């Protein structure tokens, strides 16, 4: 049952298929069911009635056989363009969109035929094993408040770092990667420590 | 008369001339989009012969058309709370708010879930909630998810979004300070994280005031909920208009079944019983048709919602007016009684000024391009700024970069690089 | 129950994932006997939010999943004249 | 007026003339015992899906 | 029985008392001549849109 979706689909049109088969078996108020024999034993006149009967209740059975089956080829027409669309935007690129291609950050995405549809092989990235850390908007030195360019400030409990947001990769507080913007007093929450300055020792 | 479309407004376009913003605004937008409609179940045997013995030996003739009705309805019913399930049930484990509530000065009192309040809702939703308004074998199935099961849902997807930011919505929730979440999504739009910074408080107020506003807004003004209403509106007159036609004789002596049985013979009354039998039953086809057109329409729009909710709420969209008009910071989803309302948090930039701007800047016979910002100049001075936000800067060798003479570049201008 | 009246399964406190859906937030399932309850929404997990406190993860998972969409339905033509008719 | 329901009491009240009562899709809701003068009620025995 | 079709020599085995066999969807497909008193498999002549 892990294709359910494809299997649901199937079902219905075969279900629908022998609903319409069964209904010719039904009289819909004519002597008969069969038309044969209705030929065989009736004359024109009487027998004209009773196919007229069969003929109305088999053309409403045949109408409402393809009304259904429109319908469900619009579903299948909506589920065909989102299926084109995960092509073109999770196999052919990586996407950006949340849970579009899976639930996770989207990283690629391999297609493969099913017998009706298609199945996508989403591969994602999950963080986990998580810790908690001390963490500032940004850091007062010299006055001057710094910012991370693509970071987060983090804190073990005695030194600050700076790491990258989605992966633990603690780095010392410099200004290659921090920016400095004002004072710090506008700033809420910030803390003090040393932005090492690489040029210096150098020097 | 003639429609007007719009202003008529000349963009004072140049060939030197940009306009930076130097002020923002944000503004929380509601979006209503319907997820579910009322699941009905129609019993083909008694609407169209009530309790007769003879009309449903007659309608036997006609095969499965009921057995088929009552399959297309009983889908109907059952596609209806998968679009509740794809809608709401985005999330894993029923996050909660901590009772001491410091986002920044963000306040979220009127989203957030009131204890005092029946259904555990939020104040938001009574007003959604209120501003809205079995017989002849139709019954109403309850929905799987009630309206306070809905409700915890979306009380959980908002305190998942205000604690840990878009992090629950990829994998385990990671708690964040709501200031430095507010931060990243500003970075999300092109925005430095200073400018959230520098301005907390201004930008806590400007949500704050949307929010009332979106409060007095849904208090005032009637019909703002005009799909949800639309949706319920169409379901009962099709239900009534069912009802209705079973009071027509369709070219029978009478509409009642009985008298027909009581007053004539039953090979007559057979013919009278055949045409009352084909005109309910296509009153009910027709009325089933157009029950799986609507529920089609109904399952698109869930379908919009729940990507909605996916890409806004549980992240932030890049995509021009998917999540609000303005660039979306972020969403929080409300419970509509049979939809869902998104409320969407966007940076509106304001208060531009118009500024003499550079491709790039020629310094000791060499071109000098922005990295991240701009070329501008006041009128005597050149800096450097970001798109979004006027910040001028000192021309520097850090923020700029070198890429061949000065020649080949059109409209280059004369400047000095500094060199710190 | 508000969907209507059940008889064979017996009533629980405990709440569970739903497993058949008997509706209003009720469902039931086979755990010697048939049990009804109201289902479980999911893990009551309270993050640890504070104004100074990040979670940082220190590793990851590489999670492939699959998706299922049907693209196409079999292509069937009934000749209305020989079906009505023969 | 003749019909199959639950005559359950109610407390309508009909005016001096008004005998029957009906509903937005015009059925039987109310009927007016025409002995004793009680409002009564009508409501549709139980059905449903099994 | 009346209709249209090829009959091939069936396989099939009938019971004593059985006479003719219906397939899925009620479709007569299986007939025993009275005389000879052998299984015929009837097959519709083939038939398609052109
Ligand atoms: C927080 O991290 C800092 C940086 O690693 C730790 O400081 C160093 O800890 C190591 C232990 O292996 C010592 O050898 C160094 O001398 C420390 N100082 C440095 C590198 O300047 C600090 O101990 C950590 N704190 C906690 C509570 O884990
Ligand atoms: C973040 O939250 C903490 C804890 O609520 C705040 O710490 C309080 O600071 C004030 C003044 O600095 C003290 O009077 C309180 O006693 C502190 N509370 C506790 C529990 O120690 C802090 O002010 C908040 N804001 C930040 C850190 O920017
Ligand atoms: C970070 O360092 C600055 C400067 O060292 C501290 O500023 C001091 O603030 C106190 C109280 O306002 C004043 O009495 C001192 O005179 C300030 N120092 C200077 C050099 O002007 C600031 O308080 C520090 N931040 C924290 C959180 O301790
Ligand atoms: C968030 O907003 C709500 C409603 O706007 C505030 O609740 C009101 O608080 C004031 C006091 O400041 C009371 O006089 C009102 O009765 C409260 N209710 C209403 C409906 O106005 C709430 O205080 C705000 N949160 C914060 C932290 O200020
Ligand atoms: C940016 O726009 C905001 C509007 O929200 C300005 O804030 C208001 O400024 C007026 C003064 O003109 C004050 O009377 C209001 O009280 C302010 N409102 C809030 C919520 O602070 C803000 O001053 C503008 N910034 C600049 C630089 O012009
Ligand atoms: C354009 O900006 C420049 C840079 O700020 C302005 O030049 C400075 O103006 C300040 C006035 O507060 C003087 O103190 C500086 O000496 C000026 N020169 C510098 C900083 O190099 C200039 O006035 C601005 N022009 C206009 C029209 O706004
Ligand atoms: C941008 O448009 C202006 C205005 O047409 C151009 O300035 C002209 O430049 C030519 C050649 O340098 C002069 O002969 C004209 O007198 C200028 N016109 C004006 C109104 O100043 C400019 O060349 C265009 N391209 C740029 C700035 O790169
Ligand atoms: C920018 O500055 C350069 C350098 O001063 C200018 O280059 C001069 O251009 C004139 C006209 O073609 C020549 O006669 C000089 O010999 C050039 N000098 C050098 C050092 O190459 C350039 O014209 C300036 N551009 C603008 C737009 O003012
Ligand atoms: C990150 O998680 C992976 C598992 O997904 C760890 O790899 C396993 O580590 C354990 C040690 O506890 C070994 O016994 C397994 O054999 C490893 N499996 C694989 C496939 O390598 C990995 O060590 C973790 N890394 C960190 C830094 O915690
Ligand atoms: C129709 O006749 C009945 C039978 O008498 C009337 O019912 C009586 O009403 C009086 C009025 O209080 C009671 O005291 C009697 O007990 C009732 N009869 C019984 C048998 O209980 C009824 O009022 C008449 N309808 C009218 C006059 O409109
Ligand atoms: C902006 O355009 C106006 C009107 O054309 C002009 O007067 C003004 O000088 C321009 N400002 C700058 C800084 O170029
Ligand atoms: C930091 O705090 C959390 C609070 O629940 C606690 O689990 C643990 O000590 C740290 N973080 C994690 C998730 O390891
Ligand atoms: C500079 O640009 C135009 C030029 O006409 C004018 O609207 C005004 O002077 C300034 N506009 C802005 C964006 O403030
Ligand atoms: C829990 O189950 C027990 C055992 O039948 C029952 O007595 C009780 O009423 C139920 N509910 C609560 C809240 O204890
Ligand atoms: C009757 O059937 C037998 C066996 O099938 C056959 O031999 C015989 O000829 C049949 N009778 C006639 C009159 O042909
Ligand atoms: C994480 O929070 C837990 C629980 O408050 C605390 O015990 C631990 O010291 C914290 N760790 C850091 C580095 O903040």
């Amino acid at each position: 049952s892990a294709l359910g979706k494809l299997q649901d689909v199937v079902n219905q049109n075969a279900q629908a298929l022998n609903t319409l088969v069964k209904q010719l078996s039904s009289n819909f108020g004519a002597i008969s069911s069969v038309l044969n024999d209705i030929l065989s034993r009736l004359d024109p006149p009487e027998a004209e009635v009773q196919i007229d009967r069969l003929i109305t209740g088999r053309l409403q059975s045949l109408q409402t056989y393809v009304t259904q089956q429109l319908i469900r080829a619009a579903e299948i027409r909506a589920s065909a363009n989102l299926a084109a669309t995960k092509m073109s935007e999770c196999v052919l690129g990586q996407s950006k969109r949340v849970d579009f291609c899976g639930k996770g950050y989207h990283l690629m995405s391999f297609p493969q035929s099913a017998p009706h549809g298609v199945v996508f092989l989403h591969v994602t990235y999950v963080p986990a094993q998580e810790k908690n850390f001390t963490t500032a908007p940004a850091i007062c030195h010299d006055g001057k408040a710094h910012f991370p360019r693509e970071g987060v400030f983090v804190s073990n409990g005695t030194h600050w770092f700076v790491t990258q947001r989605n992966f633990y990769e603690p780095q010392i507080i410099t200004t290659d990667n921090t920016f400095v913007s004002g004072n710090c007093d506008v700033v809420i929450g910030i803390v003090n420590n040393t932005v090492y300055d690489p040029l210096q020792p150098e020097l | 008369y003639t429609m007007s479309l719009g202003a008529e407004n000349s963009v004072a376009y140049s060939n030197n001339s940009i306009a930076i913003p130097t002020n923002f605004t944000i503004s929380v937008t509601t979006e209503i989009l319907p997820v579910s409609m009322t699941k009905t179940s129609v019993d083909c045997t008694m609407y169209i012969c009530g309790d007769s013995t003879e009309c449903s030996n007659l309608l036997l003739q006609y095969g499965s058309f009921c057995t088929q009705l009552n399959r297309a309805l009983t889908g109907i019913a059952v596609e209806q709370d998968k679009n509740t399930q794809e809608v709401f049930a985005q999330v894993k484990q029923i996050y909660k708010t901590p009772p001491i509530k410091d986002f920044g000065g963000f306040n979220f009192s009127q989203i957030l879930p009131d204890p005092s309040k029946p259904s555990k809702r939020s104040f938001i939703e009574d007003l959604l909630f209120n501003k809205v308004t079995k017989f002849n074998g139709l019954t109403v199935l309850p929905p799987l998810l009630t309206d306070e099961m809905i409700a915890q849902y979306t009380s959980a997807l908002l305190a998942g979004t205000i604690t840990s930011g878009w992090t629950f919505g990829a994998g385990a929730a990671l708690q964040i300070p709501f200031a430095m979440q507010m931060a990243y999504r500003f970075n999300g739009i092109g925005v430095t994280q200073n400018v959230l910074y520098e301005n907390q408080k201004l930008i806590a107020n400007q949500f704050n005031s949307a929010i009332g506003k979106i409060q007095d807004s849904l208090s005032s003004t009637a019909s703002a909920l005009g799909k949800l209403q639309d949706v319920v509106n169409q379901n009962a007159q099709a239900l009534n208009t069912l009802v209705k036609q079973l009071s027509s004789n369709f070219g029978a002596i009478s509409s009642v079944l009985n008298d027909i049985l009581s007053r004539l013979d039953p090979p007559e009354a057979e013919v009278q019983i055949d045409r009352l039998i084909t005109g309910r039953l296509q009153s009910l086809q027709t009325y089933v048709t157009q029950q799986l057109i609507r529920a089609a329409e109904i399952r698109a729009s869930a379908n919009l919602a729940a990507t909605k909710m996916s890409e806004c709420v549980l992240g932030q969209s890049k995509r021009v007016d998917f999540c609000g008009k303005g660039y979306h910071l972020m969403s929080f989803p409300q419970s509509a009684p049979h939809g869902v309302v998104f409320l969407h948090v966007t940076y509106v930039p304001a208060q531009e000024k118009n500024f003499t701007t550079a491709p790039a800047i020629c310094h000791d016979g060499k071109a000098h391009f922005p990295r991240e910002g701009v070329f501008v100049s006041n009128g005597t001075h050149w800096f450097v700024t970001q798109r979004n936000f006027y910040e001028p800067q000192i021309i520097t060798t850090d923020n700029t970069f070198v890429s061949g003479n000065c020649d080949v570049v059109i409209g280059i201008v004369n400047n000095t690089v500094y060199d710190p | 129950t508000r969907a209507g009246c059940l008889i064979g399964a017996e009533h629980v406190n405990n709440s569970y994932e739903c497993d058949i859906p008997i509706g209003a937030g009720i469902c039931a399932s086979y755990q010697q006997s048939i049990i009804a309850y109201t289902m479980s929404l999911g893990a009551e997990n309270s993050v640890a939010y504070s104004n100074n406190s990040i979670a940082i993860p220190t590793n990851f998972t590489i999670s492939v999943t699959t998706e299922i969409l049907p693209v196409s339905m079999t292509k069937t033509s009934v000749d209305c004249t020989m079906y009505i008719c023969g | 007026l003749t019909g199959t329901g639950v005559l359950t009491e109610s407390n309508k009240k009909f005016l001096p003339f008004q005998q029957f009562g009906r509903d937005i899709a015009d059925t039987t809701d109310a009927v007016r015992d025409p002995q004793t003068l009680e409002i009564l009620d009508i409501t549709p025995c139980s059905f449903g899906g099994v």
